[PDB]
């Protein structure tokens, strides 16, 4: 219980890899930027940061 | 007339050494224990704090 | 920073004619 | 190791370390809720399941 | 850190790093402090800015 | 008599009942 | 303009995958 379980899940947990853009599905993007000025999915998905 | 009175408690163990198993269920199922071989499908060395 | 980068998905806002609408999935 | 002034009544140290703490939840199915936690450098479930 | 005292031991366990980020530190006092993890502490005499 | 650390089922509980993935 | 402040060959980027800060030139 160490290291091999750190490394392969930090893409999973968004420690890592990929933002919120290209990680959720396009139609919520679409959907996301269209109700964003009175409803807003913002602060909800993290970014990573490398 | 009795006086006002507040309860004491005690216990006294005479013989016993206190156990705590290495199970996650704390259940005796055999003597090497299911977190024991655990122990050995997740090679790593760790420390103890107690 | 102490951490922050809990941010929106990095689009931009959806174009219209007359300033406003709603488009939702689309 | 730290070295401090000398005190004339006990302190304490509190020492920081900076990790990720990811609180992570998805829902499958209505009534369902799910969640994974997991931190990197410092973490539960590290020598227990 | 015990009373008058001017260093303060600090010892981690072998332990993986990945993904640390810095470290922070104060020094709080411990009358001042309550313990948390319990649901009283009676021994906690102190109510001003915690 | 029976006494403690030797209450071996060796017998695991589920996966041994036939069970296939969809 | 009125006082000199006129520099900057600049913009800034970080490629994508996250935010992720140099590209080490292009």
């Amino acid at each position: 219980m160490a290291t091999p379980s750190m490394l392969p899940q930090w893409a999973y947990m968004h420690i890592a890899g990929q933002d919120a853009s290209e990680y959720l599905s396009p139609g919520l993007v679409q959907f996301a930027r269209a109700t964003d000025t009175y409803f807003s999915l913002g602060n909800k998905f993290r970014n990573p940061t490398v | 007339s009795a006086v006002t009175s507040v309860t004491q408690k005690k216990f006294l163990c005479d013989r016993v050494m206190w156990r705590i198993p290495f199970s996650s269920n704390f259940m005796s199922m055999g003597a090497l224990t299911d977190l024991g071989q655990n122990m050995l499908y997740a090679n790593s060395a760790h420390a103890l704090d107690m | 920073d102490i951490n922050f980068s809990s941010l929106a998905p990095r689009h931009g806002t959806r174009p219209f004619m007359g300033t406003w609408s709603d488009i939702g999935t689309s | 190791n730290f070295e401090v002034d000398p005190m004339d009544e006990s302190t304490l140290l509190y020492v920081v370390f900076e990790v990720f703490d990811v609180v992570r939840v998805h829902q499958p199915h209505r009534g369902v809720i799910e969640a994974v936690y997991l931190r990197t450098p410092f973490s539960a479930g590290n020598a227990t399941t | 850190i015990p009373a008058n005292a001017t260093n303060v031991p600090i010892s981690i366990p072998s332990r993986n790093w990945a993904a640390f980020r810095g470290w922070s530190f104060t020094r709080l006092k411990t009358k001042e402090t309550p313990s948390l993890g319990s649901g009283f502490d009676p021994y906690f005499v102190y109510s001003g800015s915690i």
